[PDB]
């Protein structure tokens, strides 16, 4: 079996600056025809895979000239000449020269732009799912950079720890932010107990953190 | 145009059995081979199974040689998997893709194969309190996926689904979120229209402010 | 160019 080592695992690229994914071969990649098949692709979340670059070095239809590939032997490049914001995602290799057809393991691809704070948002639970028992707080940190960010839940100053989940979005094919969700999840029985629920977020982008904050049923 | 579209995914006790099904249409399909490509939760795409054009080559992967069978219509410009003894790690988005460059793909269709059963989820809303904030909570479902739009595909730009989060619980929870004009709250109406196919549950709930 | 390319079939092992 062919195996195909893909490096780097992540690549952070400037606006408009080259970006190179490498992938090597376990053994030369020649078909009895003599040729080398070999796909390049860029997989974009919830998306099926799209082909950029078939045959080592030929474009599918529609794919920008600021992509290419070449290589030979063990050894094959795909680059980008300049990047784009849209560039974001995950590259793959594709070896379709002989069986087991086989991947190389993904490349994400970052965009580096200014730092931009989080927006903080809070959202105390919804009287209809009090009414059936549980209280679900949720912390919104919207459209920052980079994706680096800490959030911490007080519950009348108490500080939560393990009572939460976190969710963040891949980065933004337009505007090259993440946004982030954190969700803090109680019984209504326990909610009543307490009055304060604070989200504090620390971030490159803020000077000292912030916090939104609201009072249980008031 | 060329067009690849799956069918017959979902969800499966480990140990069970699925038939996927692949429909093809905008090239002549008896002239490319056909495959199955799958990719698990969080990792990479991997390769499944080929069947030549008129089914003379038929390859497996390794972890499915013995359990999964390919095999096509020509006449119905169809692909198959018939997929058994599944394991919960089969769990993965499938995948019918044409030929041997990976030009075209079909959308994938998910197989989670899992003990838990089929739970739709409740819907909540985030009340909103420059530029205001607002969405709802998709809570306690299983399996995945949902899909969330707003005011029925009107309202698209600021939006944000979050991937799904399993829960201690082993049931999912999401949110979507929208930024809205603060000068828009209470005169633009925002609903959030939220599908569960594998539990037939659709709800539009409103979102008004607190 | 490309449907030609994508009929062949990778080498069995």
């Amino acid at each position: 079996d062919i195996v195909m080592t893909q490096t780097p695992l992540s690549s952070a690229v400037t606006l408009g600056q080259p970006a190179s994914i490498s992938c090597r071969s376990s053994q030369r990649l020649v078909h009895s025809d003599g040729n080398t098949y070999l796909s390049w692709l860029h997989q974009r979340p919830g998306q099926p895979p799209r082909l950029l670059i078939y045959k080592v070095s030929l474009r599918f239809s529609g794919v920008p000239d600021r992509f290419s590939g070449s290589g030979a032997g063990t050894d094959f490049t795909l680059k980008i000449s300049r990047v784009e914001a849209e560039d974001v995602g995950i590259y793959y290799c594709m070896q379709a020269t002989q069986f087991p057809l086989t991947f190389g393991g993904g490349t994400k691809v970052e965009i580096k732009r200014t730092v931009a704070a989080p927006s903080v948002f809070i959202f105390p639970p919804s009287d209809e799912q009090l009414k059936s028992g549980t209280a679900s707080v949720v912390c919104l940190l919207n459209n920052f950079y980079p994706r680096e960010a800490k959030v911490q839940w007080k519950v009348d100053n108490a500080l939560q720890s393990g009572n939460s989940q976190e969710s963040v979005t891949e980065q933004d094919s337009k505007d090259s932010t993440y946004s982030l969700s954190s969700t803090l999840t109680l019984s209504k029985a326990d909610y009543e107990k307490h009055k304060v629920y604070a989200c504090e977020v620390t971030h490159q982008g803020l000077s000292s953190p912030v916090t939104k904050s609201f009072n249980r049923g008031e | 145009e060329v067009q690849l579209l799956e069918s017959g995914g979902g969800l499966v006790k480990p140990g069970g059995s699925l038939r996927l099904s692949c429909a093809a249409s905008g090239f002549t399909f008896n002239e490319y081979m056909m495959n199955w490509v799958r990719q698990p939760p969080g990792k990479g795409l991997e390769w499944v199974s080929s069947i030549s054009g008129t089914s003379t080559y038929i390859n497996y992967a390794d972890s499915v040689k013995g359990r999964f069978t390919i095999s096509r219509d020509n006449a119905k410009n169809s692909l198959y998997l018939q997929m058994n003894s599944l394991r919960s790690d089969d769990t993965a988005m499938y995948y019918c893709a044409r030929g041997s460059t990976g030009g075209y793909w079909g959308q994938g269709t998910l197989i989670t194969v899992s003990s838990a059963s089929t739970k739709g989820p409740s819907v909540f809303p985030l009340a909103p309190s420059g530029t205001a904030a607002l969405g709802c909570l998709v809570k306690d479902y299983f399996p995945e996926p949902v899909t969330v739009s707003w005011n029925s595909g009107a309202l698209t730009s600021g939006v944000h689904t979050f991937p799904a989060v399993l829960q201690s619980s082993g049931l999912y929870s999401l949110s979507s979120v929208v930024t809205v004009p603060s000068s828009s709250l209470g005169t633009q109406t925002y609903i959030c229209n939220v599908n569960h196919k594998p539990s037939n549950t659709k709800v539009d709930k409103k979102v008004e402010p607190k | 160019i490309h449907d030609f390319v994508d009929k062949t079939l990778p080498d069995q092992g």
